[PDB]
DNA sequence: TTATAAAAAAA
DNA sequence: TTTTTTTATAAATAAATTTAAAAAAAATATA
DNA sequence: TATATTTTTTTTAAATTTAT
C-alpha cells in the first residue's frame, strides 16, 4: 500500500474532523479508496469516511488491508504535516506500520514517520441509502455558526424542514434560539447558495454536542449536504473535492 | 436566641438575606458578639476530649481561634470591634436558670458517662457545657489590646449595644449568629463570620429593612413578633408558632390586640405575663453611649504579644510572629471605599 | 410593544462582551428616550452607567417606561450567536417575561430570531450628580487596555497622578513600580493618538485593577477614554459611542 | 549601568525565551557588554548569553556590576514594553533596582519600571572554545517544527550528521519518526537554508522539554547554528543581527 | 447560641 | 391537612499540608 | 486580529492532622 497525496491538509481536516470523535478504528483501505466506517467511542454516532483512489495521485493497492489505528495519536503525527506537505502513506503486508512520508513543496524536508498500531474488532454497521425526503445544501461558516451558537442555548437542537427553508430550533435554560433561513435557489455565489428539496416536510430533534463534533469537519468543504426523513439517522455529509466524501450519522433524539 | 426566625426569613423573604463571601466586607468596621466567638472557640477547638490548654492548665482556645480568625478578617478588610457581654438583665434570669439546668443534667450524663467508659460521650457532654468566666474575657481583651483592635463592654447587652452601634452609624453590622440584633435594632446583621472557603459558609447578611419591608412592620412591630416566636426575655404561646404569629401580627398590630383577641380554651394563655418589659426593654435597652466612644485599629505590639502568647501559654512562636506580621501587613495597605458613601440611592427599580 | 431595531449591532455586542463580568444580573431601564442601565457591582465598587439614546436606533419604539430583569451572561451568550454585521431587533411585549432578539443579517439569509428568559432582579438606581470634574483626561483607548493590562501585571493598584505636563500612571507592586506616564499630544496633531488633558487642580488618586480591567473590555466600543476624575471624587471612565449613548463607568478610590 | 536598546523587542524575545527555563539569573554586566551564564532548574541545560555593546544605543559602564533578577518578574516586566519601544536600561550602583525605562516611538508616552532585584551570585562553569565536527546552520522555525512535532511523539531525538541532509531522529512509545532534512548554502530561496558543515559524524540522544525551551528565541533569529561533536553539549546559537548572541546547551543522554 | 428528624397533637 | 410544641438528639474551628481537582490566562494555530 | 482552542498555569476547594 502507497498512497501519495499532494494536498496533505485534506488529509490533516480529515484527522482534525474525527480524532473528538472517534478514538480508535479500522481503516478498511481497499483497491477502489480508502474506505473508514466506524462508530464512535461513545457509541451513539455513526461516521462514514470515504477517500477514493482516483481522488489520490499515486495509488496503488495490493489486498484489502484493515489496519486499526489510533486516531489522536496519528493526528498528532499529521500534526507534523504542515498545510502543503505531501503526505504519502505506506504500508507493507507482514508489517503493521503505517509509514507516513511528508516532502516539502520546495523539496527540502522529508519526514518518515512510522506506527505502532494495534489489532481491534472490525465492526461494519453499514446503513443502507435510505431515500432522503428532505436534503439540504448548506455552506461550512453557516452551518458551523448555527451549530456552535445554538450549542450554548441548550444540548438539543430542533431542525425543521421546509419549502421556504430550514429552520433551527433550540430551547433550554437560555430562552428560545430560533433561526430560518431563506432559501437562495442559485441567486448568489453557488458556495454560498442555500438549495433544499423537499417531498415531505421534515421536523426532527438532534443532540448539539455530537453535531458540534460533525461541524468540527468544516474546513475540508466549503458545502454541507444535511440530508433528512422520518426516523432515520441524520447525513451530514461534507463533499471533498472529487477525493469522495465525508458522511457523519446521528440517530434522533 | 430566636426559636426559628432564620427560617421564617429564609421562608418568607430570601430577599432580605445576601450571602456573599468573606472578602465582599472589606471596608465594614463589624460589631462582633464576642460571647458568640468565645463559645464557638472553645467547643470547636478540641483534639479528642480536652480544651486545647498549655502545661499550666489554662484554658486558651478562644485566643488562639479569636487570634486566627481576627488576623483572616484584617486579611479581608474587615475592621473589628468585640462588643462583650457585662451584667445581665432581670428577665435574663429565666432563661439562664433554664440553661443551668441543662448544663445541671448534662453534668448529669457526664457523671454517668465517666463510669460508663465512652469516650465519645465525654467529650460531647464537655462541650455540652461551657460556661464563660471573667478571666476568659479578661484575657480576651487583654489579646484584643495587644493585638491593637477595640473592645467595648456593654453594661446590660453585648446584642444592644451591638444594634446601638450599627444604628449611630460607628459600624456598618452587628455580627452574630443570634436573631437578637435584629430585634434590638440594628438594621443590618453578619453571620457566620469565621475563616472558611466560599463554598462551606456564605455570609448571611440580614438586612432589617428588608425585613420591614417585606413584612410591612417597623421597629415595635418586629419586636412582638419576635416576642412571639419565642425569645429569651419572655414566653410565648404554646399555640402560636412562626407562622401563626405573622399571620396574627398581619392581623392584630400591637401585641396588646393580640392581647385583647385571644381564647384560653383553645390558645393556653401564659399567665404572669413578662411582655410589657420584654418590649420594652428591646425597644429601649440600657447600653453604652456610642458617640462618646472613638473606635480606633492601632497598631499591633509585638514583643508584649509574643511573651504574652508564648511565655506563659507555650505556643508556636513562627506563627504568632507571622500573625502579627499580617495583621501589621494588611492594617497599613489602602481600603477601598464603596459608590454607597459618594452617590447616594433616588430609588430602586424591579422587573417588569 | 418595544421594538429596537439597531443595524449596527456589533455596538450591543461589545457592550454586552465588555458588560459581562463586571456586573452579572442588571435591570435594563428601557424609555422613550432610549435605552439605559445603572447598575452597581456586586462587592458595590463599580457602577455602569450605560444609556442608548433613540437618536441612533434604526427603528425604536416603546408605549411606557420598562424595565426588564436580564442576565447579562446570558445576554452576552446570547448576543455572541449574532456576527459583526447582524441588524439586531430587541422585542419586548405587554408583561415581558421574555426578550425577543433579532439578528438580520444583511447580504445573507439567516432571520436569527432568538428569545431570552428575564430575570426577576430589584436593584437600585442612583442619581448622579453633574459634577465639573478637575482633570478630564481624554486619550486612546488601546493605550488605556495596555496601561491597565501591563499595570495589572505587577500590583493590584494604579496610582493616578495628573499634572498640566501630563496624567502618570504609577503602580506600586511586589515585582517593583512601574510608572507609566503620558504627555500632553494636543500640540502634535494626530486623529485618535491624542492624550487631551483639561486639568483644574492636580489630583493624586489611587484605584484598583481588577475593576479596570473589567472597564478595559470596552475598548473596541470606541477609541476615546474620558478619565474624569477629581480629589476624592470617583473616577468616571467614559466611552463615548459616535452612534448614540455613552457607556460611562464608575470606581470608587482607593484610601 | 544604562543600556539604550533602539530595538528593544531583541530584550523582549529574550526575556521570553528564558522565562521558562531559567528562573533566576546573575547578569553579569561587563564594561563592553551585557553577559549571562546560567543553567535550569534541574540543574541540566547550561545558557550563556552575550549583548554586544555597539548594539545599544547609548551604553555606559562605570563599574563591573552583577545583578541578580528573577526572570519572570523582568519578562513580566518587559511584557508591557511594546515590540517597537526603545528601551533604556538604567541601574543604581548601590540601590538594588533596576529602572527599566520603555519609551515610544513617537514623543508621547515614556513608562518607567523599576523592579527589586535579589543577590544570586554562584560560580559559573566556563564553556571551553573547541572545533565543532557537525555545525548545522539551518533556519529557526523549521527547528520549531523539529521540537514541537518531535516532542509531540517522543520525549528524545537522536540528531544523526551526513553531508548530504541532517536527520533529526526521534523512536518514541507513539511510534517512530525520521525527519531527514537537506543541504542547501542559499541556493533556490532568498535566505540561508540548512548549512551542514560535516566532518566527522555525531549520533547522540537528546532531550525534548529542554529542545522545546531552548526553541522559544525562534523570533531573535531567522538562523540556527546547531554546532555538536561526540559526546559533548551542543551548542545552540541564537546569532542576533548586530547586537549578539544567545547560546544554549544540553549534555546528550 | 444553633440546627435537626420525628411525632403526637391540633386548628 | 398543615402546623406546632416537643422531644432527645446532634453540633458550633482553622491552619499546615498535600492532593487531586477545576477553572482562567497564556501562546499558539487558523480563517 | 478576531475567534475560538486546546495546553497549562493558578488558584481553590477537599480531606487529613495539628494548632497543647
Amino acid at each position: 500500500f502507497e498512497a501519495r497525496l499532494v494536498q496533505g491538509s485534506i488529509l490533516k481536516k480529515v484527522l482534525e474532523a474525527l480524532k473528538d470523535l472517534i478514538n480508535e478504528a479500522c481503516w478498511d483501505i481497499s483497491s477502489s479508496g480508502v474506505n473508514l466506517q466506524s462508530m464512535d467511542s461513545s457509541h451513539v454516532s455513526l461516521v462514514q469516511l470515504t477517500l477514493r483512489s482516483e481522488g489520490f495521485d499515486t495509488y496503488r493497492c495490493d489486498r484489502n488491508l484493515a489496519m486499526g489505528v489510533n486516531l489522536t495519536s496519528m493526528s498528532k503525527i499529521l500534526k507534523c504535516a504542515g498545510n502543503e506537505d505531501i503526505i504519502t502513506l505506506r504500508a507493507e503486508d507482514n508489517a503493521d506500520t503505517l509509514a507516513l512520508v511528508f516532502e516539502a513543496p520546495n523539496q527540502e524536508k522529508v519526514s518518515d514517520y512510522e506506527m505502532k498500531l494495534m489489532d481491534l474488532d472490525v465492526e461494519q454497521l453499514g446503513i443502507p441509502e435510505q431515500e432522503y425526503s428532505c436534503v439540504v445544501k448548506m455552506p461550512s461558516g453557516e452551518f458551523a455558526r448555527i451549530c456552535r451558537d445554538l450549542s450554548h442555548i441548550g444540548d438539543a437542537v430542533v431542525i425543521s424542514c421546509a419549502k421556504d427553508g430550514v429552520k433551527f430550533s433550540a430551547s433550554g435554560e437560555l430562552g428560545n434560539g430560533n433561526i430560518k433561513l431563506s432559501q437562495t435557489s442559485n441567486v448568489d455565489k453557488e458556495e454560498e447558495a442555500v438549495t433544499i428539496e423537499m417531498n415531505e416536510p421534515v421536523q426532527l430533534t438532534f443532540a448539539l454536542r455530537y453535531l458540534n463534533f460533525f461541524t468540527k469537519a468544516t474546513p475540508l468543504s466549503s458545502t454541507v449536504t444535511l440530508s433528512m426523513s422520518a426516523d432515520v439517522p441524520l447525513v451530514v455529509e461534507y463533499k471533498i473535492a472529487d477525493m469522495g466524501h465525508l458522511k457523519y450519522y446521528l440517530a434522533p433524539k | 436566641g430566636i426559636q426559628g426566625l432564620a427560617k421564617l426569613i429564609a421562608d418568607v423573604a430570601p430577599s432580605a438575606i445576601r450571602e456573599n463571601d468573606i472578602k465582599s466586607y472589606f471596608g465594614r468596621k463589624v460589631a462582633i458578639d464576642a460571647s458568640m466567638s468565645i463559645y464557638q472557640f472553645l467547643i470547636a477547638v478540641r483534639q479528642g476530649g480536652d480544651v486545647l490548654q498549655n502545661e499550666e492548665g489554662e484554658t486558651t482556645s478562644h485566643l488562639m481561634g479569636m487570634f486566627y480568625r481576627t488576623i483572616r478578617m484584617m486579611e479581608n478588610g474587615i475592621k473589628p470591634v468585640y462588643v462583650f457581654d457585662g451584667k445581665p438583665p432581670q428577665l435574663k434570669s429565666g432563661e439562664l436558670a433554664k440553661r443551668s439546668e441543662r448544663r445541671a443534667e448534662a453534668e448529669k450524663q457526664l457523671q454517668q458517662a465517666q463510669a460508663a467508659g465512652a469516650e465519645q460521650e465525654v467529650e460531647k457532654f464537655t462541650k455540652r457545657l461551657v460556661k464563660v468566666t471573667k478571666q476568659h474575657n479578661d484575657e480576651c481583651k487583654h489579646l484584643l489590646s495587644l493585638m491593637g483592635i477595640p473592645y467595648l463592654d456593654a453594661p446590660s447587652e453585648a446584642e444592644a449595644s451591638c444594634a446601638a452601634l450599627v444604628k449611630a452609624g460607628k459600624v456598618y453590622a452587628a455580627a452574630t449568629e443570634d436573631m437578637d440584633c435584629l430585634t434590638f435594632g440594628s438594621p443590618v446583621l453578619m453571620r457566620h463570620l469565621t475563616a472558611s472557603e466560599a463554598k462551606k459558609l456564605p455570609i448571611q447578611e440580614f438586612h432589617l429593612s428588608r425585613i420591614l419591608q417585606e413584612l410591612g412592620l417597623n421597629q415595635e412591630q418586629f419586636v412582638d413578633l419576635c416576642i412571639l416566636l419565642g425569645s429569651d426575655y419572655c414566653e410565648s404561646i404554646r399555640g402560636i408558632g412562626p407562622k401563626r404569629a405573622v399571620d396574627l401580627i398581619q392581623k392584630h398590630k400591637s401585641i396588646e390586640e393580640i392581647v385583647r383577641r385571644l381564647d384560653p380554651n383553645k390558645y393556653p394563655v401564659p399567665e404572669n405575663w413578662l411582655h410589657k418589659e420584654a418590649h420594652q426593654l428591646f425597644l429601649e435597652p440600657e447600653v453604652l453611649d456610642p458617640e462618646s466612644v472613638e473606635l480606633k485599629w492601632s497598631e499591633p505590639n509585638e514583643e508584649e504579644l509574643i511573651k504574652f502568647m508564648c511565655g506563659e501559654k507555650q505556643f508556636s512562636e513562627e506563627r504568632i510572629r507571622s500573625g502579627v506580621k499580617r495583621l501589621s501587613k494588611s492594617r497599613q495597605g489602602s481600603t477601598q471605599g464603596r459608590l454607597d458613601d459618594f452617590f447616594k440611592v433616588t430609588g430602586s427599580l424591579s422587573s417588569a
